[PDB]
């Protein structure tokens, strides 16, 4: 229980974000967890001489967990706590056949943090309508969704997991901050009898986990682009067909339409039927054959951080590509699922940017900045109420995408 | 005196501040050492002798001479602290109490020890005698006016000073506010005077003198601009001033007066009030005021000549939030519990979209109303909008971003929110197919219009002082001008297909609002999109044309 020390990247300030407003059943919820967290010791309460703060919420599965959005501070710390404590990552876990995620934040509640660092993690408890100044806390141990606390406790976690790995060598298992990933090519119902060993492990080391959810990254990345393939075109299909190819061009190096372009000789009505030629057939076919293919040239790199783009598609669907320059995806794909009594645009959309930010840990390590489709005061009004990872992707929000909408599905 | 510290740091690397001291005028010089001594007895400063490097200046001013203490190098060098309390209460979220009473704190900064390793940075000095002998040294032992940390430090020593009196009071409510307290109970008068009496000495024991009954201030309070009445609240007097003549410094005086209004007064507009300061932000420029700008002025007239009043919040009752139109884009509402009172009111505008839509803007406005209603009482509001669930249903299924309709129910009070045309999916069949385009020279600022359709019409029209965008939104209009009640329109230009198939109600631009007018005419518009210069056919021929 000897701290280790934690120092800022050199000339950078604490965190000093603004709290937002909460209902009054999620206050409540944040001053029961924390009168009891300040109990355990895990938090105590502080003075003016502390200006530092940090964003908290309460979210749900029948009780309320809080959650702290430590990106600031992540920012200002773990940046120079991934050069210097950096986890690796695998390349293995983006292929195995299924892949459990188990969360293990409790293992950093032992753990005393650095006593020179606790004033970075102040946090305030909001007040309604301003009647008082919040109610005012800063961390003892380790913070959940501090990307410091699993660089300090990963020596503590190869360790305890060590002869687990030396019992399964092809199971692979990567830490992304509370989380844990383990991937395994075994039949499933393998699959899960080998979870609950490395649960029941954990347990004899004093790890509990939750659970009393799996992953396929066999995923077919980044799908190729579909034609339409109707039995019969009018006017109005080929131009629509014309011009998505001539989008797909600047993408695709060999794209060719000019025997699709002849084909509208004349200034007709749009919805007038037009035969397809023996040349055009050439156009389309052989647009398909090249548009089967992955693009060529296209790497991660790891200087420069993910993006990610959604498209609202109607009917419950959601179209989103991850990319890092325009034009040359990484990935690609579709989240749909839906039930009228239970489901809304926000709903859907926060489940996709969970469900993408996972397909982005597997595979790269870190998450994207997403490019969200949303009203910024709406989102950050009613995120949370769906939200269910420890952790929270950056994110901005973006003018309108037109006409691509058609073009991604 | 007997409070506890809060411990204090200078920046890091940064040391306390050494300043000379400025001469000073033969009869302030006395006028200081005489507040000077009076301090000392008191204990809130010190003499001393200078092994301390550090000095700051002394002003004085003024039947009694006071004494002013510049910190400005003093506070560049200290720690952050935390932020003292940003907004305050709004009325509308209070709850009514059988008694209230208000408590000023005097010498409030002076009464709260300073952390004792930090004392020797606020030292300072009085020149004696032209210069020709030393001056006296002291320093504070007491939180400093104008330091910057006094306020906060100062909120939180009173803070811990209330624990034990809460604890043994868990029924009576404690507003902090500077130099207040704000004490609310629903004990019978009397016992409520007795507790108030309890907490004076509960205070003057921690060194916090409070008013006598005989000073306590008297109901309504005049507080942050407003009246707060017993049972009611409203806004203090509002005066429009009558000028011949309107500087920008006094229109944003103005629209500062009339936006404070709306929060009790319903129904006033700044939409034409504030467009007159879309310009130049220099504060002396005289503006005429415009005509719709004077009649908006004098509508607010209208409303502020009679009073009005709100109502305090009662937790045991539903919280019901309703929403009028006005006109380009003006929205109005109001939250409330009962029939005929008001908790509060506002307004919205579409605040510089350059085309927006009826049931956007709505959708805006119930967000902004949550924002207000979870900061003010903790809550969402039950909605009550003009809007019929087919036309919102309609709208954010075909809407491009995600959206958030809470609950709520129809209001049968015109004007309704409706969708005033749709686009439709799929080309029509049996209407004339219109290829559009449009063309303009970004020196020369002239260009064409024209179409060219499948029945064999052509037509183009030239343009002066135009733009190479605004000439294929003119392209768009000349087609919907020459068609009958069923067309479809082919475009090149991704910027005229943007605008219009978000299906604006409305826009800042003429032309925009012309064509919006011809689609509600319109029975049937499909708008159809190809890329230009590609040869398609029939937007190769309109091209050639322009
Ligand atoms: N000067 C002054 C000032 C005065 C009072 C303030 C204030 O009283 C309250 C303190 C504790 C609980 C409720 C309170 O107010 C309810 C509304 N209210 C007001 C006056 C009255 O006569 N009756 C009544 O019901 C609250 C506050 F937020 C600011 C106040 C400011
Ligand atoms: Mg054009």
């Amino acid at each position: 229980i000897e701290t280790v020390p934690v120092k800022l990247k050199p000339g950078m300030d604490g965190p000093k974000v603004k709290q937002w407003p909460l209902t009054e059943e999620k206050i409540k919820a944040l001053v029961e967890i924390c009168t009891e967290m300040e109990k355990e010791g895990k938090i105590s309460k502080i003075g003016p001489e502390n200006p530092y703060n940090t964003p908290v919420f309460a979210i749900k599965s029948t009780k309320w967990r809080k959650l702290v959005d430590f990106r600031e501070l992540n920012k200002r710390t773990q940046d120079f706590w991934e050069v210097q404590l950096g986890i690796p990552h695998p390349a293995g876990l983006k292929k195995k056949k299924s892949v459990t995620v188990l969360d293990v934040g409790d293992a950093y509640f032992s753990v005393p943090l650095d006593e020179d660092f606790r004033k970075y993690t102040a946090f305030t408890i909001p007040s309604i309508n301003n009647e008082t100044p919040g109610i005012r806390y800063q961390y003892n141990v380790l913070p959940q969704g501090w990307k410091g606390s699993p660089a300090i406790f990963q020596s503590s976690m190869t360790k305890i997991l060590e002869p687990f790995k030396k019992q399964n060598p092809d199971i692979v298992i990567y830490q992304y901050m509370d989380d844990l990933y383990v991937g395994s090519d075994l039949e499933i119902g393998q699959h899960r009898t080998k979870i609950e060993e490395l649960r029941q492990h954990l347990l004899r080391w004093g790890l509990t986990t939750p659970d009393k959810y799996e992953l396929h990254p066999d995923k077919w990345t980044v799908q190729p682009i579909v034609l339409p393939e109707k039995d019969s075109w009018t006017v109005n299909d080929i131009q629509k067909l014309v011009g998505k190819l001539n989008w797909a061009s600047q993408i695709y190096p060999g794209i060719k339409v000019r025997q699709l372009s002849k084909l509208l000789r004349g200034t007709k009505a749009l919805t007038e039927v037009i035969p397809l030629t023996e040349e055009a057939e050439l156009e389309l076919a052989e647009n398909r054959e090249i548009l089967k293919e992955p693009v060529h040239g296209v790497y991660y790199d790891p200087s420069k951080d993910l993006i990610a783009e959604i498209q609202k598609q109607g009917q419950g669907q959601w179209t989103y590509q991850i990319y890092q320059e325009p034009f040359k995806n990484l990935k690609t794909g579709k989240y749909a699922r839906m039930r009228g009594a239970h489901t809304n645009d926000v709903k859907q959309l926060t489940e996709a940017v969970q469900k993408i930010t996972t397909e982005s840990i597997v595979i790269w390590g870190k998450t994207p900045k997403f490019k969200l489709p949303i009203q910024k005061e709406t989102w950050e009004t009613w995120w949370t109420e769906y939200w269910q990872a420890t952790w929270i992707p950056e994110w901005e929000f973006v003018n309108t995408p037109p006409l691509v909408k058609l073009w991604y599905q | 005196s007997p409070i506890e510290t809060v411990p204090v740091k200078l920046k890091p690397g940064m040391d306390g501040p050494k300043v000379k001291q400025w001469p000073l005028t033969e009869e302030k010089i006395k006028a200081l050492v005489e507040i000077c001594t009076e301090m000392e007895k008191e204990g809130k400063i010190s003499k001393i002798g200078p092994e301390n490097p550090y000095n700051t200046p002394v002003f004085a001013i003024k039947t009694k001479w006071r004494k002013l203490v510049d910190f400005r190098e003093l506070n560049k060098r200290t720690q952050d602290f935390w932020e003292v309390q940003l907004g305050i209460p709004h009325p509308a979220g209070l709850k009514k109490k059988k008694s209230v009473t208000v408590l000023d704190v005097g010498d409030a900064y002076f009464s709260v020890p300073l952390d004792e390793d930090f004392r020797k940075y606020t030292a300072f000095t009085i020149p004696s005698i032209n210069n020709e002998t030393p001056g006296i040294r002291y320093q504070y032992n007491v939180l400093p006016q104008g330091w910057k940390g006094s306020p906060a430090i100062f909120q939180s020593s009173m803070t811990k000073i209330l624990e034990p009196f809460a604890a043994q009071n868990p029924d009576i409510v404690i507003y902090q506010y500077m130099d207040d307290l704000y004490v609310g109970s629903d004990l019978e008068i009397g016992q409520h005077r007795t507790k108030i009496e309890e907490l004076r000495q509960h205070l003057l024991r921690w060194g916090l003198t409070t008013p006598d009954k005989k000073h306590q201030k008297e109901p309504p309070f005049l507080w942050m601009g407003y009246e707060l009445h017993p049972d009611k609240w409203t806004v203090q007097p509002i005066v429009l001033p009558e000028k011949d003549s309107w500087t920008v410094n006094d229109i944003q005086k103005l629209v500062g007066k009339l936006n404070w209004a709306s929060q009790i007064y319903p129904g006033i507009k700044v939409r034409q009030l504030s467009k007159l300061l879309r310009g130049t932000k220099a504060l002396t420029e005289v503006i005429p005021l415009t005509e719709e700008a004077e009649l908006e002025l004098a509508e607010n007239r209208e409303i502020l000549k009679e009073p009005v009043h709100g109502v305090y919040y009662d937790p045991s009752k539903d919280l019901i939030a309703e929403i009028q139109k006005q006109g380009q884009g003006q929205w109005t509402y109001q939250i409330y519990q009962e029939p005929f009172k008001n908790l509060k009111t506002g307004k919205y505008a579409r605040m510089r979209g350059a085309h927006t839509n009826d049931v956007k803007q709505l959708t805006e406005a119930v967000q902004k109303i949550t924002t207000e209603s979870i900061v003010i009482w903790g809550k969402t509001p039950k909605f009550k909008l003009p809007i019929q669930k087919e036309t919102w249903e309609t709208w954010w299924t075909e809407y491009w971003q995600a959206t958030w309709i809470p609950e709520w129910e129809f209001v049968n009070t015109p004007p309704l929110v409706k969708l005033w045309y749709q686009l439709e999916k799929e080309p029509i069949v049996g209407a004339e197919t219109f290829y559009v385009d449009g063309a303009a020279n970004r020196e020369t600022k002239l260009g064409k219009a024209g179409y060219v359709t499948n029945k064999g019409r052509q037509k183009v029209v030239p343009l002066t002082n135009t733009t190479n965008q605004k000439t294929e939104l003119q392209a768009i209009y000349l087609a919907l001008q020459d068609s009958g009640l069923e067309v479809n329109i082919v475009t090149d230009s991704q910027y005229a297909l943007g605008i219009i198939q978000a299906q604006p109600d409305k826009s800042e631009s003429e032309l925009v609002n012309q064509i919006i007018e011809q689609l509600i005419k319109k029975e049937k518009v499909y708008l159809a999109w190809v890329p230009a210069h590609k040869g398609i056919g029939g937007n190769e021929q309109v091209d050639k044309l322009v």
